[PDB]
């Protein structure tokens, strides 16, 4: 009886094998990147239809009546939701029943269905963007046993146990001996353990697809690749070929076999059906329904992912791979990528057809005006396989689009420099070291007939001769200073003159911290893609804080973005000032010698949107001016709804009135320009000649 | 018995 001894002593070295992994880290969960987090409040410029497509951004769905989370229903003047739970930073929050009901353009009320009381404020869950890759390739989700619905428990159990043992197979077992030794570890855990915690190991563990190189196991990180919707949210019908999957996930795949799959949940559907759970007065409705995602996701959103992963290891450092189960929440704005992706896909196309071109590439990066936080990021002309970012990677000539930094310095200078300030527009012949002579033209050819044009109307239309003379008067490290101040890179910065008018390789993300200095009033805002980063046990690791750094006078941001208002209505932007006029839109064109590179920085109310056009190779893109990259903005501007820009005058700002000869007016005038003025007196200096 | 066949019709409709 020596073999009783040989079994007994054995069980005590696999009880202590199966304490020491499930007592402590299970799995080395990966981490998962959500979105912003929207918060809803009263009186919010927020409308009916565009809170229907972020809610349809954010996974919810358009339904005729509302029973599991995630889901809503529209009203002529109100939307009724069910906002699903999520453990957020500040507070862990279940469902909510809420109606947001509108006025006009605005959010009026957001009334809880429950008790009928309004709410100040109303979260809105974070899109759960990707998961970042791991070594071993074991993709999951963690969910408790309280997340998953009872019906899918049915499910589960009435097809495989119907009171775990398939649970110690893919523990710590591989590919007949060791099916007693399979026997022996499973009962060792049951009696040992809850009857609850053998389902939740289980419904995060078992194997239901692949996608690429890494496996995706586990019900909840499935029903997001499968369906597009939490394990929660599953229908019967979508529960029954989740479960389905657990004895084939490669064979009944709805990717590789469509045909093959179908028939697994019907199979599935038949086994409750024969049961009790369910009857035959609904199998021809669940039998119907097909299957939503269409060829699932290698990598979802690459571009802004690029900069989430630079982001991480240059603030946490590569020190945090190692910590499972990570929850990182970005400031991405699937609103707005959305808006960006279509933008640049209908958008390139249109272009090469009407222009004949063979290729044409672009790149978009969407911006917060104050905070400086990254909205959206779109690096190539079909973001469905992208491999090069062009948003990050890709450093062109920002062209004409430099011009707002000279005037800028100019108008830093209110005692000497202001809006009415002439300055020369005549033939120029500027000497300089090796060798030949420099002879800036402007894109006409031809010169003012008084022989000088006001600073306001030289940036309005981006003339190049007086843009050369006021930068040159300034003197090249003044300008190049403002650029230092504006958040560039100081490495590309060549102080001579053809820098005055685009001789600055910036690529889209650097432009976007440039225009981002001033939109805010001249307070540059670090760019940044993370909001938090947030340990498995609630422990926050990262947390940001503003850092709105005084870069220019306010008052002098102001002019320049009030002379932008002029560039979009009447200057070189005028296109796009008669499409959306009553957005009152700030911006600037790029082009560059050859229109080899084209660009738009457009602000609005809420963001700075930089826009590029142009070629992979460095050739002629054959096309008129910054209309290239002004069509794929007004595509973008078209597709999301903007925020009309209606600047706020900062202090020492007075609008005075200009005769013909440019000289202030004391009562009159017959052109009113804001100038940085504490006393606006200065009418009786030009009035008493 | 039919309190849960009769509230899965109201679920899934
Ligand atoms: O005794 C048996 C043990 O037999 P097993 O083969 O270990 O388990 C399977 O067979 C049982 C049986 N014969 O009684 C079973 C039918 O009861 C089991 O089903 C249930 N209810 O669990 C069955 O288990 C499942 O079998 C799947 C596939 O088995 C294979 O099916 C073929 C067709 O019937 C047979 O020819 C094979 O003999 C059999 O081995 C397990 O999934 C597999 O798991 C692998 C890890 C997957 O490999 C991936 O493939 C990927 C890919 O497709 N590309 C990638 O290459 C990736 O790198 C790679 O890791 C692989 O793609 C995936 N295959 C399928 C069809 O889903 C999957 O991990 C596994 N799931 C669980 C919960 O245990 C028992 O205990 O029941």
């Amino acid at each position: 009886i020596v073999f009783a001894v040989l079994i007994a002593i054995y069980g005590v070295y696999l009880d202590q094998k199966i304490r020491s992994r499930i007592d402590g880290k299970v799995w080395q969960l990966p981490a998962a990147v959500y979105g912003r987090m929207v918060n809803l409040e009263p009186d919010m410029t927020i409308s009916k239809n565009e809170m229907v497509k972020l809610l349809e951004a954010t996974q919810y769905r358009q339904v005729s009546k509302m029973t599991r989370p995630g889901e809503f229903t529209v009203q002529a003047n109100s939307i009724e939701m069910i906002r699903r739970p999520f453990d957020f930073p500040d507070s862990k929050e279940g469902q909510v029943r809420a109606r947001l009901t509108f006025d006009g353009d605005h959010l009026a009320t957001i009334v809880n269905m429950e008790n009928n009381r309004q709410f100040g404020f109303f979260r809105l869950d974070p899109r759960l963007i990707t998961m970042i890759s791991s070594p071993n390739g074991e993709q999951r989700l963690f969910v408790p046993r309280s997340g998953f619905p009872d019906l899918l428990v049915d499910t589960l159990l009435a097809t495989e146990d119907r009171h775990t043992q398939q649970l110690v197979k893919n523990l710590f077992l591989s590919s007949y001996w060791r099916k007693a030794n399979e026997a022996y570890m499973a009962l060792i855990m049951d009696a040992r353990y809850s009857k609850d915690r053998i389902l939740e190991l289980y419904m995060n563990e078992v194997y239901l697809g692949q996608s690429g190189d890494n496996e995706i196991r586990g019900f909840p990180l499935a029903s997001l690749y499968y369906f597009g919707r939490p394990v929660e949210e599953l229908s019967l019908d979508q529960q029954a070929l989740l479960v389905g999957m657990v004895k084939g996930a490669s064979i009944y795949n709805p990717w590789r076999n469509p045909k093959l799959a179908l028939e697994r949940r019907n199979l599935v559907l038949r086994l409750l059906q024969q049961q009790q759970i369910i009857d035959q007065e609904l199998y021809d409705m669940l039998s119907a329904r097909p299957l939503q995602p269409r060829g699932g996701v290698i990598s979802p959103q690459p571009a802004f992912m690029q900069l989430v992963r630079q982001e991480l290891q240059a603030k946490l450092g590569d020190k945090v791979k190692d910590l499972s189960g990570v929850k990182i929440f970005t400031t991405f704005d699937s609103v707005a990528q959305d808006a960006a992706e279509k933008a640049a896909v209908e958008g390139i196309p249109a272009l090469k057809k009407q222009r004949k071109l063979s290729d044409l590439e672009t790149a978009i990066v969407v911006v917060d005006r104050f905070s400086g936080e990254v909205r959206a990021m779109v690096g190539g002309s079909e973001p469905q396989f992208a491999g090069y970012n062009r948003a990050m990677q890709a450093r062109r000539s920002i062209g004409s689009l430099a011009k707002p930094a000279t005037y800028l310095t100019a108008l830093s200078q209110p005692k000497i420099y202001r809006l009415n300030t002439w300055i020369a527009d005549a033939p120029i012949a500027l000497r300089q070291p090796n060798g030949q002579v420099w002879s800036p033209q402007n894109d006409d050819r031809r010169y003012s007939e008084s022989g000088r044009v006001m600073l306001v109307d030289a940036l309005t239309r981006s003339m190049n001769v007086p843009t050369v003379n006021l930068g040159m008067a300034l003197g090249l490290p003044a300008v190049t200073e403002t650029w230092i101040k504006l958040g560039v890179p100081k490495d590309q910065l060549h102080p001579v003159p053809a820098m005055l008018l685009g001789a600055l390789n910036l690529t889209p993300i650097e432009v976007a911290q440039a225009f981002q200095t001033i939109a805010s009033g001249g307070n540059r805002a670090p760019l940044s893609a993370l909001r938090s980063v947030i340990a498995e046990d609630g422990k926050v690791l990262y947390q940001s804080f503003p850092q709105a750094e005084r870069a220019v006078p306010a008052q002098a941001a102001y002019l320049t973005l009030w002379t932008m208002q002029q560039v979009v209505q009447r200057g070189t932007g005028r296109q796009l000032g008669a499409k959306y006029p009553n957005l009152h839109l700030a911006g600037k064109t790029g082009t560059t010698n050859n229109n080899v590179d084209t660009w738009f920085a457009g602000i609005d109310g809420s963001t700075v949107t930089i826009t590029w056009v142009g070629r992979d190779n460095n050739q002629p893109t054959k096309l008129y001016g910054a209309s290239g990259a002004m069509s794929i903005y007004q595509r973008y501007l078209a597709n999301q709804t903007p925020t009309p820009l209606n600047l706020v005058p900062p202090e020492d700002i007075a609008d005075m009135g200009v005769d013909y000869d440019g000289n202030f007016v004391c009562s009159g005038g017959m052109r009113i320009l804001p100038v940085w003025t504490s006393d606006p007196q200065s009418l009786c200096q030009q009035s008493e000649m | 018995p039919e309190e849960r066949w009769r509230y899965i019709k109201e679920l899934e409709s």
